[PDB]
């Protein structure tokens, strides 16, 4: 009942504070309503404040805000374009996979999973794939199964050449560890992609 | 048988505008030594044999 | 604003109250620009100044546009034969023609200390940065902070324009970590650290006045802790290695750090007490006592 | 054999996540599998960082789902529950059923301890037996749950420094070797080392003292310091008392009470909190409120 431009302009003096406050339900609603505003306020407003807002949401404490920001980033990369976020969002997300905390690493893995189906297959071959390949030697048992699930998800997206060249040996190497959860996840990924 | 340079190169929570993500440490964490007794199996019972022979 | 301050101080016959009020406002609003050691080298020493300028700038310094020096920096012939004399022949300028050369000097300081570089080139770069610190020092500090990056193939924080850098000066201490064994670049970073500490003090003093539209004790404690953390980082930089002790870059860097710590202790005698109450490893005890 | 059982476990978890209880045979098989699984665990479960330790749930499935939405999903991050998830709640069977399903499905990704309410004489006087009699008709699911509660471990050792346990310290116990040499396959008595381990409470008393609950003792700061210094520990996590902020520090940052049950008994209206411990043993207190129904 209200024009998109009007509601996006009226919520400008309030989004500078409601985006980061104590509660998270308001933040969840703001993240859910953002994709209807970032596409109308242009691109300069995005790289001005919305990029920082999303980068701050991606490292929030709770998990609901993190997954909401992940879905919002997916919607934004589907609405704006592919090559636009190749040098603005992808490097900043890939640079987060170096922290000693496993939560940020799991967040980056979830972002790689959600962006592998929108960013085609040419970028996810030499830009986002080497990170998932190198994050396999992580001694944290709660990151190896996430990496295996990410490989399973990006399996059908990537061609058979990449799945047979480097994905199969690293999966065979991952299937020979001592943990049981990561081993079952890797065996399921092998048996669903018909790679073994 | 039986300091701050590395904390500065990765600080500011990768944002330079907010506090740290955690709320501090409890003790030290990740005990360095974690050593296990793996000296030898052979030539250990012979020392016990020599000690028992001396005691006899 | 520093170039305007200088060009207003250069006109003392006319402009009676204008320059006076401008300096009285600069001394209060921008204390990080009123550092004595920043713009004291421009004083006359023996009259030898401008002599080499008037006697060694006629046959050259006419076809040395910044693009030539830029293309001479990055090239397959990384030999230091042409770039050395090029960067040396332009040291005779009046610190006002080096504004187009500042952009070429920056963004290449990190590439400078790659491997096997001479000593005179670093000294000339340090002298150029010092003579370019008398004019537009804020933009020069920003460019030098943005140039000395770890270069780890991943972008974490970039361009540090004016807010994320003046709030916490500690960013000037998380550089590529290769400049630690580099006396000229270390002195440049120490000058930038002192300037940014003063700028952060001024920024907090101005921010506590534009709020609530106690907090002063909190600001004082924050400033004291920030100075103590800076001193601790500078002390930990003085560590030899990660595993001659007199003739090496480590000695010169330790001496420069001791000089900066002496200046800080002279400026504020409380940060020394706070650091001593915090403590530091004993390997630095015979160095600070005999160096400060 | 294993894949079909895993898929059945995933289906059971997805059914429990929608306020839907299981059948008699399904609960029986789940309790049997949990009995064969928990038999290998000792009294002091060696938990490895990183983890996300919680507190009491007291049979609150909606609050448990809120906790899962706040502190990450169950298969993703590790969890350490310290008992009290069976009594004083409208949805009590669903909470313990989901917890035991996650335990039998993620035995290396989630750990649950035994509380004072996980017994046979407490569940009959707080409503859990009534809920099992009303929902399932008969009283066999309650019997299976009480027979399974005897297999739950007593305490947990996180990174060899943090000592998590429901009740707290004991006067008859001076080291963890005594706790490891206890027969946990026994009904919680009215007196002894296990009763004190499941019924203790911290205070500024100093020494010991009878607790107003009726079982267990009440230690002070000196006792906590002596227990932490004689066992190489640096912290003692517990969840037995009602707090407001969610987490409470006592005895010079030696005891941490973590109550993760928001709106306790639907009459206090307080908050709840969990403690997320990273790989470098860095703690973060994540707080939350009761989710609207
Ligand atoms: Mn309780
Ligand atoms: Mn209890």
């Amino acid at each position: 009942v209200i024009g998109i431009r009007q509601l996006s302009q009226s919520l400008l003096p309030a989004i500078v504070e409601l985006a980061e406050d104590a509660k998270w339900r308001v933040r969840l609603a703001i993240i859910e309503y953002m994709p209807l505003l970032a596409g109308q306020l242009g691109v300069e407003f995005f790289d001005e404040k919305l990029n920082s807002l999303c980068m701050a949401w991606l490292v929030d404490h709770v998990y609901a805000i993190r997954e909401a920001a992940t879905s919002n980033l997916k919607k934004l990369v589907e609405k704006f374009g592919k090559e636009w976020a190749h040098a603005t969002i992808i490097p900043k997300v890939l640079a987060m996979s170096g922290d000693p905390n496993y939560l940020h690493r799991m967040t980056t893995l979830f972002c790689i999973n959600v962006l592998s189906e929108v960013c085609g297959q040419d970028i996810t071959t030499k830009h986002m794939l080497p990170t998932v390949l190198r994050m396999a030697g992580d001694p944290v048992a709660n990151v190896r199964f996430n990496v295996a699930k990410s490989l399973q998800k990006i399996g059908p997206i990537l061609d058979n050449s990449t799945l047979q060249s480097e994905v199969k040996p690293i999966l065979e190497k991952l299937t020979q560890d001592q943990d049981v959860d990561v081993k079952y996840f890797a065996q399921e990924a092998l048996t669903v992609l018909s790679l073994a | 048988g039986q300091t701050n340079r590395r904390h500065t190169a990765a600080v500011p929570g990768p944002g330079g505008i907010w506090s740290v993500f955690h709320a501090g440490v409890i003790g030290r964490g990740l005990k360095p030594p974690k050593f296990v007794q793996s000296r030898n199996q052979q030539e250990v019972i012979y020392n016990t044999q020599s000690l028992l022979s001396l005691l006899v | 604003i520093k170039f305007l301050i200088r060009q207003a101080q250069g006109l003392q016959q006319e402009l009676g109250g204008l320059h006076s009020a401008l300096l009285r406002l600069l001394a209060t609003n921008y204390p990080h620009l009123c550092i004595v050691d920043d713009w004291i080298c421009e004083e006359e020493i023996t009259g030898t100044d401008a002599l080499l300028r008037r006697m060694l700038l006629t046959n050259n310094a006419k076809n040395h546009s910044p693009k030539q020096l830029q293309e001479a920096f990055s090239a397959v012939p990384v030999n230091n034969t042409q770039v050395m004399q090029i960067i040396e022949h332009l040291t005779l300028l009046s610190a006002s023609e080096l504004i187009p050369y500042a952009e070429v000097l920056t963004s290449n300081m990190s590439q400078l200390l790659n491997s096997g570089v001479p000593r005179r080139i670093l000294q000339t770069v340090n002298k150029l940065w010092m003579v370019l610190n008398t004019v537009m020092p804020r933009r020069l500090w920003v460019m030098t902070v943005n140039a000395l990056q770890p270069s780890i193939k991943f972008v974490r924080q970039q361009k540090y324009t004016q807010n994320d850098l003046m709030i916490d000066p500690l960013i000037v201490l998380r550089c590529d970590q290769r400049v630690h064994r580099c006396p000229p670049l270390m002195d440049i970073t120490l000058h930038m650290l002192n300037g940014y500490l003063l700028a952060s003090k001024a920024y907090l003093s101005a921010h506590l006045k534009e709020t609530e539209q106690t907090r002063e004790e909190l600001k004082n404690a924050l400033l004291a802790a920030q100075d103590s953390a800076a001193v601790q980082i500078l002390l930990e930089i003085c560590l030899p290695t990660e595993e001659d002790n007199l003739l090496c870059n480590l000695r010169e860097v330790q001496c420069l750090i001791c000089c900066l710590l002496h200046q800080m202790y002279i400026a504020d005698p409380n940060i020394a007490k706070l650091v001593h109450f915090q403590g530091y490893p004993c390997e630095l005890l015979p160095l600070t006592v005999a160096g400060i | 054999d294993e894949k079909v059982f895993t898929k059945e476990l995933d289906q059971w978890i997805e059914q429990l996540n929608e306020c839907k209880q299981l059948s008699e045979s399904q609960v029986k098989s789940l309790c049997e599998k949990a009995k064969e699984i928990l038999t290998k665990e000792s009294n002091v479960q060696e938990v490895r960082c990183p983890v996300t330790v919680c507190g009491d749930v007291h049979g609150q499935f909606h609050d448990l789902m809120e906790l899962f939405r706040i502190g990450g999903k169950s298969p993703d991050t590790n969890y350490l529950f310290m008992g009290d998830y069976v009594d004083r709640g409208y949805y009590s069977v669903e909470t313990v059923t989901l917890l035991v399903a996650l335990k039998v499905r993620y035995r290396e990704r989630i750990t649950i301890l035994r509380g004072n309410h996980e017994s046979r004489q407490i569940t009959q006087v707080y409503g859990f037996y009534d809920e099992c009699l009303r929902k399932y008709g008969n009283a066999n699911v309650w019997k299976y749950f009480t027979d399974l509660f005897d297999y739950l471990p007593l305490t947990a050792l996180v990174d060899g420094q943090i000592f998590c346990l429901h009740g707290g310290l004991s006067p008859s116990i001076d080291t963890l070797d005594h706790i490891r040499a206890l027969d946990r396959l026994q009904e919680v008595p009215h007196e002894g080392p296990m009763c004190d381990l499941l019924w203790s409470d911290p205070d500024d008393r100093g020494g010991w003292g009878i607790s107003p609950r009726g079982a267990g003792y009440t230690f002070g700061q000196d006792i906590s310091e002596t227990f932490n210094h004689a066992n190489g520990l640096t912290l003692v996590s517990r969840a037995h008392q009602l707090v407001m902020e969610g987490y409470n520090w006592c005895h010079d940052r030696n005891v941490v009470t973590i109550f993760s049950a928001p709106n306790y008994c639907y009459r206090c209206g307080n908050q709840a909190a969990i403690m997320e411990l990273d790989d470098t043993l860095k703690y973060s207190f994540l707080q939350f409120d009761p989710a609207p129904r």
